[PDB]
């Protein structure tokens, strides 16, 4: 699912930040919510204030993993099933506080946390034992900022954008069965 | 059978270990024209008749994975004028994965291999390419 | 080479019974011809009345071709018995037969008149064969056959 | 130069995969079409003979048609430009275009790669149509029927559902279905196909004798003959094999005789179109085709056309549907449709075979009242018996 | 019509989702409505909240099926009628809930449902016996997201975009009748 | 009759099974110029007169369907210098489907056939092309 | 091992003091085709066989720092027909900085050096380039 990767990232970043800033009173620094719904930016929600917010902004397919095989061999028989769908995720981190400097401090700590950890997994950042997420940082031009924040309402806050590479989705359902080759006649 | 087909679901048999190619281009056939005219013909333009045949090279592109060095493996089997030739099969599949259009290539050996370029600011996957020569091509539809 | 002479001399009248016989068993001769040395004369099998296997070269060629086809279609053992494998196998066989045609072994003006290959559900196979795991392929080929007898006729020109 | 043409032949091909079973057959619907499943193709001899006769071939959405070149008389009768008063023979290949055809067509599942089908206008069978198939046999007592056989009984057509080594005096209703009266294709049309070279074996080969072999076609004309001389060192009484060559004959149905005795009967093939499915023959002979099937009348030194319509028909296959699961389903023997049979907690199957159609009218409901998808036509699973006989045929649906 | 294809898709997806999530209390998970009318995005409708919503966003013609014949033959006579119009459909799936994680779970299930079923028809997804719809997934860039959501009001929610290939429309009305060729005179 | 015509409703007779082409281009005619000047002419530029004629090849593009292999069928009928030639007719239709402008081609045989390219990321239909040579062209309007 | 690799994390050993290159391009190999046909061959197109090999020059780009004059240093070691040749190694690294794909160059000497251009209105860093010739290349993956 898509919720498990974001919960993993949230837990790890929460742990790091609250490790380095004990003064925050052990509250919830990181929440998962939609930024455009904030009251201060013209929305209706009045609970998004004084947080770091994670938002999913786009969803693309990986072109290199298309055309993978549609069958498997087992015990001399063929199992037919459709291949899975592999997706790249785009996550935006926004800092929203009534004090403009706290936002900058928390952005710096987000950046350095991603500077430290180059791989997110249950085996290395414990805090579904199937995920493996390699993030990277995206720097934009002014036209791309314009496109982004025009799609998000038209007002900026201190932010940063990351891409998480591979997430695979499929249904647990077989398609068919068959048998293999064991004898051949020529003429 | 009644709908036109799309162009994004295909497969390639090339005697290689892995599969999953990104781009396949170069599938053409041609014949040369020969022209002729004699002095007393009432029309003042030429007559045309068929000549010799011509075939093109085929290009394939795919992404790079750890542990896979197959393009280089095939290219590097070249002695003075001898090389390992293979039969190539390309097939287009439909929604139910049934081969619909098949291209059969005859005697194909790799003439060129190009690796990726490295950019400190490039947010893209690394892709490699191969270019192949052959002595024949045949189309089968339906 | 390195031969002086055969131990016996064979004539045409004896060759007539050596070469053709109602039982089909045939005997190829080795004969000396003035100025040419000693030469092999006759190229038939022990089944000389058989319309298909009369000659040595046809049978040896068929042996070679089927051996190469076997070696080519061995790697598909324990592979899925479906249309994709059938396509690949047919491609391999047709490429081999095309190479044989263009060297002058097979007759025909194009590869369409020289050979044919049949493999599939509507060609040589049924559902029972899919369940059993059997693949059946049918291959037809036209080979070239030699000329044994030359007849000359002479006349006095009108004048 | 006035040229008048008139239709002279109707050839239609039916399939229950599209039509179903009408309660009384008439004509086809207005939207019938098989132009992408079956095709008729004239041979070379057929082409040159149609040229000589001045007739025109035309494909159709249901089959084909023939047009004759005639003269407009006042009587309303249409005579041909010249009297066609000899014997003539026209042949056609039947080719299949649709893959998976052998899955929905109720054919014999026994391995036969040396046989071919055959249809003609010398088969009688003039019931509610002019059927180019052989007449179906009758339901008798104490015979052996395989799963899939079609027979006739009490104004109806019976289909076999299981293997019976010995029949009953009255049909057992749990082994036979009840369809309307019509004729179809069966194993009575599966003739062995042959190519150019033959190996013929003589039994009790007698060196003191000879043998004259002949080939006779449907018009009862001898077409070919040779002699074979058994050598005088062959111990009398053993078999003796010989090689035969039919290189110069035209494909069609032939009877091979040896010295006034039928030894074989086969369809001869030249591999001009090796992947052909069937062969169709149409004959013009005032002596061999009855009056219900002929196409030419002879009167006043002339011939007049009589248009006709010939029919061939294929029946669909019938399988038992088996629903298979990934995770356990909670339905039991006490809450499932009476027509089902619970196999295990992941599987249940129908109790009687159902017929494969393209637009199956009504689908089955689940114990929780929900429509279930129909099977697909890509795979069928026949199961062999102890004696290697076919016992059942399923279609699997993975949910 | 256009309503029948969307009803087919709605019924099938509803069945799948409510099969895998029994906890949803057997309510209506999928509705067909216009997303831009939602109150939370600045609209006026207050009933679109806590759903997955299907929206038709575009309508294009198939260029390959133009120039098809304008007559048919039957019983030796000609029936004249104009050819039909063949359309591609663009459908947007949006998840709108007061809980940001439910939206992500339902998006994942939508994606995997379309991963399983590659063909929608009455014969295979029963739930007009004429439709046959082959869907595919569309991944966009930031400029294309900008164009889309600028046409839709200017604020994003978790979404996904699919294309349904062929839908044919025509009127049940003949145009004319004629006769065929049966005799020819040359000079 | 008073309005100018559009360019999207047409048909092609090419002796092929199916119809429904996407693009048709290449319909041109030309004559060469010959120039001449003698030394004593009071103008210092040349005189011009007609020469020989020239005709172009014709290109057609269409979408790919299951079971249709007609371009290849026509191209593959080529022996050493013999081939099957056909008469080609192209017509432009108006709102009421009446042929208005007709192009008649003489002796046309296919010189080139190009199939589609395969892209793992291509959201488009597969299209194929044919290129044809001929020995004549004639225009009929009204 | 299962994911495709990106193209922005690499390193170059070139016997130079510093590291940190921006762009590296030019990694190719090729073989020439030789064609042949005799008069009596039933096909009317040619046969093909391998010939000689060909290698390309390699280009590298990097940013300019105070005190670093290494490109010029290497280029300037050239006498009449003698120069200092070096072994070049290029490696692609993954997330855990492990060499995955390695290109080994043989006998490489710098053929060209280009410095930056100066613009009174240019808001960009200054970049320099080098172009190198070699007598061999080898690929190692896995």
């Amino acid at each position: 699912m898509i919720s498990d990767a974001m919960r993993l990232i949230q837990v790890a970043l929460q742990r790091y930040i609250l490790e380095f800033e004990p003064e925050l009173g052990l509250s919830q620094v990181v929440i998962i919510e939609n930024i455009a719904m904030a009251e201060e930016l013209g929305g209706q929600n009045n609970q998004i204030n004084g947080h770091v917010v994670m938002s999913l902004v786009n969803l693309q397919e990986e072109t290199t993993l298309k055309n993978s095989p549609h069958y498997r061999l087992d015990n001399g028989r063929t199992i037919y099933q459709n291949p899975p769908v592999n997706l790249n995720l785009f996550i935006l981190f926004s800092a929203l506080h009534n004090q403009y400097e706290t936002s900058l401090r928390l952005l710096s700590r987000v950046v350095e946390f991603f500077q430290w950890q180059k791989e997110l997994s249950f085996t290395t950042t414990p805090g579904s034992r199937d995920l493996r997420i390699l993030p990277d940082l995206y720097s934009l031009t002014f036209e791309q900022l314009n496109h982004l924040w025009g799609a998000l309402g038209g007002k900026q806050v201190p932010f940063v954008l990351y891409r998480a590479r591979i997430l695979s989705l499929e249904a647990p359902k077989r398609q068919a069965e068959g048998s293999t080759i064991t004898e051949i006649y020529i003429n | 059978a009644e709908y036109p087909l799309p162009k994004f679901h295909f497969q390639v048999d090339w005697g290689g270990s892995r599969l999953g190619f990104t781009e396949v281009s170069g599938l053409d056939v041609e014949t040369e024209v020969i022209e002729y005219r004699e002095g007393n013909l009432p029309q003042y333009h030429k007559l045309k008749m068929p000549g010799m045949q011509k075939f093109s090279n085929i290009t394939m592109k795919r992404g790079t994975f750890q542990g896979d060095n197959d393009f280089y493996k095939w290219w590097n089997t070249v002695a003075l004028n001898t090389i390992e030739r293979r039969d190539l099969t390309i097939s287009l599949l439909n929604e139910k994965h049934e081969p619909v259009v098949v291209w059969k290539v005859n005697r194909a050996w790799p003439t060129k291999v190009q690796s990726t370029d490295l950019k400190g600011d490039g947010n893209e996957v690394a892709i490699e390419s191969i270019e192949v020569a052959h002595e024949g091509l045949t189309i089968q539809n339906g | 080479s390195s031969v002086i002479k055969p131990v016996l001399k064979i004539t045409n009248e004896q060759q007539n019974n050596l070469n053709v016989h109602p039982t089909g068993k045939s005997i190829n001769a080795i004969r000396a011809f003035t100025g040419k040395g000693t030469l092999i004369w006759g190229a038939r099998t022990l089944a000389g009345n058989d319309n298909e296997w009369r000659y040595v070269s046809v049978r040896r060629f068929f042996n070679m071709a089927e051996e190469s086809i076997k070696k080519g279609s061995e790697p598909f053992v324990f592979e899925p018995n479906d249309a994709n494998t059938w396509t690949k196998v047919k491609a391999m066989i047709e490429n081999f037969l095309t190479l044989q045609w263009r060297a002058g072994a097979l007759a025909g003006a194009k590869p369409e008149q020289a050979f044919y290959v049949k493999i599939g559900l509507n060609e040589t196979m049924t559902a029972l064969d899919i369940l059993e795991g059997r693949m059946i392929v049918e291959i037809g080929m036209a080979v070239v056959r030699p000329a044994e007898f030359i007849i000359l006729k002479f006349s006095h020109k009108m004048q | 130069m006035k040229i008048l043409y008139k239709k002279i032949l109707n050839l239609e091909l039916w399939h229950d995969f599209y039509l179903g079973q009408p309660n009384t057959p008439g004509s086809l619907p207005n939207n019938y079409d098989i132009s992408r499943t079956l095709a008729l193709v004239p041979t070379q001899e057929c082409l040159r003979v149609l040229a000589n006769l001045r007739w025109v071939f035309r494909p159709q959405l249901y089959g084909a048609s023939l047009f004759a070149n005639v003269n407009a008389a006042p009587s309303g009768q249409f005579p041909t430009i010249f009297p066609i008063d000899r014997v003539y023979r026209l042949t056609f290949w039947l080719v299949v275009s649709d893959r998976y055809f052998a899955n929905f067509t109720n054919l014999s599942l026994i391995n036969s790669r040396n046989q071919i089908y055959y249809f003609s206008n010398l088969s009688g069978n003039e019931g509610h149509a002019l059927f180019l198939t052989q007449p179906l046999s009758a339901y008798t007592t104490n015979n052996e029927y395989q799963l899939g056989q079609l027979v006739t009984h009490a104004d109806k057509t019976l289909e076999s559902l299981t293997y019976q080594g010995n029949a009953t005096n009255i049909p057992n209703p749990s082994d036979w279905d009840s369809l309307p009266a019509s004729q179809y294709v069966s194993e009575l049309d599966h003739l062995p196909r042959q190519g150019t070279y033959r190996t013929q074996v003589i039994t009790n080969a007698n060196p003191d004798n000879t043998y004259n072999f002949t080939l006779v076609n449907t018009n009862e004309q001898e077409s070919w003959a040779i002699d074979v001389i058994v050598p005088d060192t062959h111990k009398s009484g053993e078999p003796f094999s010989t090689s035969l060559n039919f290189v110069g004959q035209t494909p069609g149905h032939y009877r091979l005789l040896e010295n006034d005795t039928q030894v074989a009967e086969f369809v001869l093939v030249d591999n001009s179109l090796p992947e052909a499915f069937a062969l169709v023959e149409v004959i013009l002979n005032p002596e061999l085709v009855p009056s219900a099937f002929s196409l030419l009348q002879a009167s006043a030194g002339q011939t007049f056309i009589q248009p006709k319509t010939y029919v061939i028909r294929f029946k669909n296959r019938a399988t038992r549907w088996r629903y298979r699961y990934e995770q356990p389903h909670g339905c039991s023997a006490a809450n499932l449709p009476s027509y089902f049979n619970l196999i295990d907690t992941h599987t249940y199957a129908t109790a009687r075979p159902i017929g494969l159609r393209q637009r199956p009218d009504s689908l089955l409901n689940d114990c929780q009242d929900r429509p279930l998808p129909a099977p697909s036509i890509t795979l069928i699973q026949p199961e062999t018996d102890g004696s290697q006989r076919i016992a059942r045929i399923f279609s699997d649906i993975y949910l």
